[PDB]
């Protein structure tokens, strides 16, 4: 899940709160998920795109630190705080549940730094009150990791 | 081209259509009038 | 604590240019105002040094665009006296002719642009009509609309096309009637008036300390002129009288510039009557090129040509400054020149620059909303006075 | 003539702006930096700061130029059919 | 010689006062003068419609540098590299070759309408008047791309129209 | 009907033809390459070569005023043409 | 040899001088980058800031420290203010300054001769 | 103007008299186009037989002399004499 | 008698006479406190007593500012003023001791 | 000569070197060299020091007066031990004069303060300090004119390039302007247009 | 004043970027343009500096680079002021010697002497 400006998953979360309160964790937990910023990927595919022996070679991202549960809902609900779409095809591709397979390239395999949630997270985020920085307390899942 | 009644709206032009065979009415602009029109028709001379 | 710190607004729907302002202030009252300037700076002086003097004269025409041909006329007037040349006597009095039409144009616009800014939505449309008339003019004499240069060192060139006079004679006939008109539309208006007074008053002295060189001195006191004192051209001959005012009001400023916009109507009325037809440019072949009649068939013509087109004349190392009467007062050019083809260092003297400099202590006694004309009153482009 | 000073408060008027917007780069200086081009505090084009549609050329452009370069703006217009394909045909 | 305004003396008395108490009150010189002279309104205002009418010009007005030929075109333009050599904004390109017949022409000859500031200076300096500023001012192009002149797009803009500016060159070649 | 390449792309009076390689040439998609139909090199072999049963002639090049400076050419040799620096439109001393 | 010094006749109030710059910063660094609402944590900012310090750490002549004394409280006074808008407080940081190879056979196996 | 009945005396009655160009400039008086054609005349020089470029050059002088270079109680003089003042106009004394 | 006078910021006293008399006494005290050598005390002091015989003659305001040459009465009172506040700032620093170190000497030819 | 030139004057001439030759005798101090153009424009080097004073004076003295400050600058010259000329230039209001002033400095040595003659000097100062870079002791404030916040380099001084160091350009990355080390389009075509043979003999220098 | 007599080289680094690191600059007399023979353009020491790569612009080819310095000269009066300048201003430099020409003999009659061998044909 790929994670930015503009996205359309993280912000999706931000703006899943209204009426109802029934986003997910219908049966809880069983979700658990690694967001990852997007310049990372960007760079993934530029560093894939201008250096050798990246053809022929497929492998995939991960969101470094994090490997969140659905703590992370809670998570960039808490911090920002609080103010045509689809059906089980969004709120079963959002619950889709998997890190799946270890053994691919990962990131440096590609050369490239991987980059922690918390202040991309921030900046996306924004909104609130604006007036206090506060803590915001990280969420810190990182379930078995 | 006016009786000369007065000054800056001298003269006066319609564009039709078709040109280029290209378009249609209601596109009208600049660029319209030929070469010698763009001259006679911006004062630059006083003959047609 | 109280105060505040408020900030600039990007335009009004006339804006000419962009300055931001920090005024620290009491309630709806300002105690100190320090506007920023340097925000629309394109660094004009660092670029004159690496480009020889027929090409850096645009930016002597374009440094204060709205008054054109005089800051033109301040450039020439430094090269030839630098260079120890004198134009021939019909160049001097185009160049003052198109002086004086220039100091119209600023102060038609300074006056009337000072209006719609507080106000007043139509006189700015009646007399800009006029001004366009006088880009009409322009239009012919230079061959293009509003920065086309038309003067060089060693007297303009490309005289007036034939039946041009008759235009300008036809303009100046009626526009003391418009002008006129105006002041109807204005003074005794119980509105302008009453809004600008007191405003911003100066003491002669104190103008002097803070150099203001302009309409200021004219309205206040202390009556100067560089016109009169220091005759730079055959501008001496023409008869003419300056105004003056004694409240230092900024009213008294106001009328100065339209007393001097009628006075330019009169020296634009004898200039018509005096015209010699002696030439245009000066004869000296290696100052100025010929014509292309001489250029061709001519070899000595067509040499200079060419190189005082690709290398340009060469001036004698000196250190002039040169100062003449721009319709926002006193301007100038301070040359260094290098014994060479191209100038050295010269930095333009913007008056907006002085008289910006003085809204500290000019605008100290009075609340923002006439800060507005207390900017305004003073003739200023912020063009010129970044440079 | 849009100088490096200037430029950022350039964009943040853009960017407070109705989202339908269109940007008219009037004059030699902005539609690519004209006489100056050169030198530093000035920016070369007004495309390094916002995205730009008409660039009417000039030093400056005749009125009558200018007033073309918006018309040339409106038939920009007119052939958007910005909606038949969110009808997505 | 000065001429001072402002310096009179308001004259406290009477029937001068009478017009001002009437004058402050009344506001006879604002609505007369004021009102009666914006009811001046009945004058045909001036107004122009542009695509159908068009401002007045002069014929040594600089529009857009085409480029021109003789009669029987020889691309009158020499290379001689003048044109670049004054030009203010130093935007312009010459690159000359030898060409099959040993004459020389240009192989690129550019110019950045963009950074050109319209002097007139390269209509000067033209030996031979190969380039002119047109007389039509015809522009508003959608990319920055567009701007930028080849020598063919020149050569075609002096195709364009050539009598045009043949009547205007003919017209002032007395005064240059 | 100037030449054209194999690409489909006009050679200019100065051939600038990209080669099939170049990715440059994309810039051309869905959008003109323009070039002037009219040659110049093509023009001067269109003139006549002018005679004077005279030693040696000027070129003002389309009259006063309005052409090329003045420059006088030599004829003498009359196994080749003698042309104009400017124009390039030969001459003879006719026999 | 001769001289008009500024602020300091010798090294040591120079050292004075550019210790209270330091507190400066080390002040103001917290409320700027919430004041313009920077995404740079407080830690970082000063650590950029100490960097620098440190990137002059080597002058010598008390003239040349006390003017770029005069530099950093200009620089700070234009900050402790609002003057400066987001874009060049952030522009002290490079971010879209793409990283330089500073490693030989990286720099000749590209840059051809910088 | 055009024809203007009562209107017209709106306007004679409403900022006085008026009707001498009318402020549109658009009646005539617009010298047609250059009936002649124009022939300049040249200046000073641009003749033989009286001139040497030395004497007229003008340029080439003003080598700037130095005075008091580190290298009769008198007047106190001052710069110059002073500007004698103005005088009024006869014209408009006041307006 | 007299009007407000034409310079905006500058009062009119009735009093010019003995004003100036005052200012130019004081200006030869303290201008005579310097050691006489200096041309600064020899042309001053000169100009000074002159102009103060002029203000000896006339005792008309108007005829007075006519001959006297400077610009109205007003304003030769201030200028003496000045005078008087450069005269002692004068006897300050001592303007008139030898050169202070000589330039570079290699400095001030132009032409390079 | 009597066409085509500019008749000069003998009578400014004398007169403005009698008066500088008469500053030269009031003020031995600061005074290093007086000359006056052969155009007539009187020309007062100082000494970098008496700047307060000697204004102080020609602001003053009742046969001088020059109350307005026409405009100040400053000339970078390298090649000289000291870089600048600060140039003040004057204009006299009660006698139809103008002489100019100039001072020297290098980067390190300050010049003090002149706003307290002529206010305005104000922003001449500033104006000078951030497009040269010469200090200005105890100026009432020091702030940046005609440059970017956190610009830097001093630009006008020859040491610094026509063009910047920086650009500027926006991205969608970051939403804000950025800067990145200068890179132009077109490579600013330098041209040498000096011709050999010293079209002008008199101002020649000796060989060595 | 309190002069504070004060001894150290001065150096500079109030001024641009990394570039002083890398670049070494070139001071030397330009020789003669010889395709003219005048002098004028020589007796004025220069600074110019090690050039850079320049490309073919893809749109259209003029030269481009990042050489801010590129185009920069400044001329001065004598070497030592250039070593001055360039020892205050921070970067390296390398000096070229001046040359001259070297004093001759011409003897228009030396083209027609009898036994020597220098003689003049066709003159
Ligand atoms: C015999 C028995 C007894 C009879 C007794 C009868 C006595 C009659 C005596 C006169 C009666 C009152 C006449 C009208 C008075 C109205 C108020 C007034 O006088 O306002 C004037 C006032 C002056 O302004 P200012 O000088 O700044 O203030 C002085 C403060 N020291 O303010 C102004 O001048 C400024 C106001 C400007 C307003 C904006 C411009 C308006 C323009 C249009 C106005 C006309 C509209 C006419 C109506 C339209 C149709 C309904
Ligand atoms: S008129 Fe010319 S110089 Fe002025 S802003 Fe427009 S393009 Fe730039
Ligand atoms: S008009 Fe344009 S091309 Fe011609 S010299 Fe000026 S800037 Fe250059
Ligand atoms: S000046 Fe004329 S002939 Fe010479 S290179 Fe330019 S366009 Fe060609
Ligand atoms: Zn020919």
């Amino acid at each position: 899940d790929i994670f930015g400006r503009e996205d359309r998953f993280l912000n999706y979360f931000a703006n899943i709160r209204w009426f109802g309160g029934v986003p997910l964790i219908s049966l809880g937990k069983k979700t658990v998920k690694q967001p990852v910023y997007i310049v990372d990927v960007t760079k993934g595919i530029i560093n894939a795109i201008k250096d050798p022996d990246a053809r022929g070679k497929t492998f995939a991202f991960v969101g470094p630190n994090r490997y969140l549960l659905f703590d992370l809902v809670q998570y960039v609900f808490a911090v920002a705080h609080r103010p045509p779409w689809t059906t089980r095809d969004k709120v079963e591709r959002i619950h889709t549940t998997d890190r799946t397979l270890p053994h691919l390239p990962g990131l440096e395999d590609l050369g490239v730094q991987a980059t922690p949630l918390e202040l991309k997270a921030i900046e996306v985020l924004r909104r609130h009150r604006t007036y206090r920085w506060l803590s915001s307390e990280i969420e810190d899942v990182q379930p078995a990791k | 081209e006016d009786n000369k009644q007065f000054f800056g709206r001298h003269r006066w032009v319609i564009y039709t259509t078709e040109m280029n065979g290209k378009n249609t009415f209601w596109d009208v602009d600049g660029s319209m009038v030929p070469p010698e029109w763009h001259r006679w028709l911006h004062c630059m001379t006083d003959d047609p | 604590v109280s105060n505040l710190t408020l900030n600039f607004g990007p335009q009004h729907p006339a804006a000419h240019g962009v300055l931001r302002l920090v005024m620290e202030l009491s309630g709806e009252m300002v105690r100190k105002c320090d506007p920023h300037i340097g925000l629309l700076h394109r660094g004009t002086e660092k670029l004159i040094e690496y480009k020889t003097y027929l090409q850096a004269l645009p930016y002597f025409d374009r440094l204060d665009y709205v008054s054109m041909m005089c800051n033109e006329q301040a450039y020439s007037l430094a090269v030839e006296k630098l260079l120890n040349i004198q134009p021939p006597p019909r160049a001097q009095w185009i160049r003052v002719l198109f002086g004086e039409i220039t100091r119209l144009l600023n102060h038609i616009m300074a006056v009337t642009t000072h209006a719609l800014d507080i106000g007043a939505m139509t006189p700015f449309f009646w007399m800009f009509e006029e001004r366009e008339k006088m880009f009409e003019f322009y239009e012919r004499v230079s061959g293009a609309r509003m920065h086309a240069a038309y003067v060089r060192p060693g007297g303009v060139h490309q005289d007036l096309p034939l039946g041009l006079m008759d235009d300008i004679y036809e303009f100046s006939k009626n526009f003391s009637l418009r002008i006129d008109e105006l002041e109807e539309m204005l003074t005794n208006n119980r509105i302008w008036r009453n809004r600008t007074v007191d405003i911003g008053v100066v003491t002669a002295e104190d103008a002097l300390n803070y150099g203001f060189s302009g309409v200021m001195l004219r309205g206040s006191g202390i009556q100067w002129d560089l016109r009169k004192t220091q005759p730079y051209d055959v501008y001496d001959q023409v008869e003419f009288d300056v105004p003056i005012g004694s409240r230092g009001d900024c009213y008294d400023r106001y009328l100065c510039r339209v007393e001097e916009m009628r006075q330019s109507i009169r020296i634009i009325s004898q200039c018509l009557n005096k015209m010699p037809p002696g030439e245009i440019k000066v004869d000296d072949a290696k100052v100025s090129p010929p014509k292309r009649a001489e250029m061709k068939t001519s070899m000595e013509s067509l040499i200079h040509h060419f190189k005082l087109y690709t290398e340009g004349y060469q001036v004698p190392p000196g250190a002039t400054y040169t100062a003449i009467e721009a319709p926002k007062g006193e301007f100038g050019v301070y040359l260094v020149s290098d014994g060479s083809s191209r100038p050295y260092r010269c930095k333009i003297k913007a008056p907006g620059f002085a008289h910006l400099a003085g809204l500290d202590k000019m605008s100290k006694g009075h609340m923002l909303a006439d800060v507005v004309a207390i900017i305004g009153t003073q003739d200023i482009v912020f063009g010129e006075v970044d440079r | 003539t849009l100088t490096n000073k200037m430029a950022p408060a350039l964009r943040k008027v853009y960017d407070q702006m109705p989202e339908p917007r269109y940007v008219v780069s009037m004059g030699s200086c902005a539609n690519g930096g004209g006489y100056y081009h050169y030198s530093y505090s000035v920016v070369r084009g007004c495309d390094r700061i916002v995205p730009v549609d008409i660039y009417v050329p000039g030093c400056p452009p005749t009125a009558e130029a200018l007033l073309y370069g918006i018309l040339q703006l409106q038939k920009k217009i007119k052939r958007e059919k910005r909606l038949r394909i969110w009808y997505r045909r | 010689t000065y001429k001072y305004v402002n310096l009179r003396e308001p004259s406290m008395d009477m029937k001068s006062v009478t017009d001002r108490a009437a004058q402050t009150l009344l506001w006879t010189e604002l609505i007369r003068g004021l009102g009666m002279t914006l009811s001046y309104l009945f004058r045909e205002p001036a107004t122009i419609n542009y695509p159908f009418e068009k401002g007045p010009l002069s014929p040594r007005f600089r529009g857009e540098h085409a480029l021109r030929r003789y009669p029987s075109g020889e691309e009158r333009c020499i290379a001689c590299k003048l044109c670049e050599a004054v030009c203010p904004a130093q935007a312009i390109t010459i690159e000359a070759e030898p060409r099959a017949d040993g004459s020389r022409r240009t192989t690129r000859y550019d110019i950045d309408m963009t950074k050109c500031i319209y002097c007139g200076f390269c209509q000067e300096a033209c030996p031979v008047d190969a380039i002119v500023e047109g007389p039509n001012f015809e522009f508003s192009t959608e990319t920055h791309e567009e701007l930028l002149y080849n020598k063919e797009k020149l050569l075609n803009n002096g195709d364009k129209w050539e009598a045009e500016i043949a009547a205007n060159i003919q017209a002032d070649y007395l005064y240059r | 009907g100037v030449r054209t390449s194999p690409t489909g792309e006009k050679v200019t009076h100065t051939g600038q033809v990209y080669d099939d390689e170049d990715y440059r040439r994309v810039r051309f998609v869905g959008r003109q390459k323009e070039v002037n139909e009219n040659f110049a090199i093509d023009l001067i072999a269109e003139q006549p070569v002018s005679q004077v049963g005279s030693r040696v002639i000027s070129c003002d090049g389309g009259g006063g005023a309005l052409g090329h400076p003045r420059v006088y050419i030599n004829l003498d040799k009359e196994t080749k043409t003698g042309t104009c620096g400017y124009c390039g439109l030969q001459f003879r001393q006719q026999h | 040899t001769s001289v008009k010094p500024i602020f300091s006749r010798d090294m040591n109030e120079a050292k004075r001088r550019v210790r209270e710059l330091y507190r400066a910063w080390y002040r103001e660094v917290p409320n700027t980058v919430h004041l313009f609402q920077l995404d740079i944590s407080v830690k970082q900012g000063r650590d950029k800031v100490r960097e620098m310090f440190k990137k002059n750490a080597h002058v010598t002549d008390p003239r040349v420290v006390d003017l770029l004394v005069i530099k950093g409280k200009m620089e700070l006074e234009e900050t402790i203010n609002v003057w400066k808008q987001r874009t060049h407080v952030m522009r002290f940081f490079h971010e879209t300054e793409a990283p330089r190879p500073k490693d030989f056979l990286s720099k000749f196996y590209v840059g051809h001769d910088p | 103007a055009s024809a203007t009945r009562l209107i017209q005396g709106l306007r004679n009655w409403a900022s006085g008299r008026d009707l001498q160009a009318k402020l549109q400039l658009r009646y005539q008086e617009i010298s047609k186009r250059t009936q002649p054609p124009p022939k300049l005349p040249v200046g000073p020089s641009h003749r033989l037989s009286n001139n040497y470029y030395c004497a007229r050059d003008g340029r080439r002088e003003a080598m700037p002399p130095s005075i008091v270079m580190s290298s009769s109680e008198k007047k106190a003089v001052s710069p110059a004499p002073p500007i004698k003042r103005w005088e009024l106009s006869q014209d408009e004394p006041y307006l | 008698l007299k009007k407000t006078t034409g310079l905006v910021g500058l009062a009119v006293c009735e009093t010019p006479h003995e004003r100036l008399k005052i200012l130019y006494t004081k200006i030869l005290d303290v201008l005579g406190h310097i050691p006489k050598n200096a041309a600064y005390r020899k042309y001053t002091e000169q100009i000074t007593n002159e102009k103060l015989s002029i203000v000896k003659a006339e005792p008309d305001v108007k005829k007075l500012e006519e001959q006297l040459q400077g610009g109205q009465i007003e304003e030769v009172i201030l200028q003496a003023e000045n005078e008087l506040s450069l005269a002692r700032k004068m006897i300050q620093w001592k303007p008139w001791e030898p050169l202070v170190e000589e330039p570079p000497a290699s400095q001030w030819k132009w032409p390079i | 000569t009597r066409p085509t030139v500019r008749p000069r004057n003998d009578v400014a001439h004398k007169q403005l070197s009698a008066f500088g030759e008469y500053v030269a005798e009031i003020l031995p101090k600061y005074v290093q060299q007086v000359q006056v153009s052969c155009f007539s424009e009187l020309e007062i080097c100082i000494h970098p020091d008496g700047v307060i004073p000697v204004l102080t004076f020609l602001r003053d003295h009742s046969n001088a007066q020059f109350k307005s400050l026409a405009d100040l600058t400053a000339v970078d010259i390298p090649t000289r031990q000291n870089r600048f000329e600060i140039v003040y230039n004057l204009l006299s209001l009660r006698f139809n004069s103008r002489i100019r002033v100039k001072t020297y400095t290098d980067e390190l040595t300050p010049v003090e303060s002149s706003v307290s003659v002529y206010k305005a000097a104000n922003w001449y100062e500033r104006e000078i300090w951030d497009m040269f870079g010469v200090f200005f002791a105890n100026h009432p404030d020091l702030r940046r004119i005609l440059t970017d916040y956190g610009f830097e380099g001093h630009p006008f001084r020859k040491d610094f390039p026509l063009s910047g160091y920086v650009e500027l350009r926006y991205d969608d990355e970051v939403k804000r302007v950025v800067a990145e080390p200068v890179e132009l389009a077109q490579e600013f075509r330098k041209f040498d247009l000096n011709s050999p043979w010293e079209a002008f003999p008199a101002y020649r220098q000796p060989p060595e | 004043i309190t002069v504070d007599e004060k001894l150290d080289i001065t150096t500079l680094t109030g001024v641009p970027e990394e570039h002083i690191k890398t670049r070494k600059a070139r001071i030397f007399v330009p020789a003669r343009n010889n395709m003219q023979s005048g002098v004028n353009n020589t007796k004025k020491w220069k600074m110019e500096f090690d050039t850079r790569e320049r490309w073919e612009n893809p749109l259209m080819g003029w030269a481009s680079t990042a050489d801010p310095l590129s185009n920069l000269v400044l001329t001065f009066s004598t070497k030592e002021d250039a070593i001055a300048f360039a020892e205050k201003n921070g970067w390296s430099y390398d000096v070229e010697e001046r040359k001259v020409p070297k004093p001759k003999s011409k003897s228009y009659g030396a083209n027609f002497s009898w036994n020597k061998r220098t003689r003049v044909s066709t003159k």
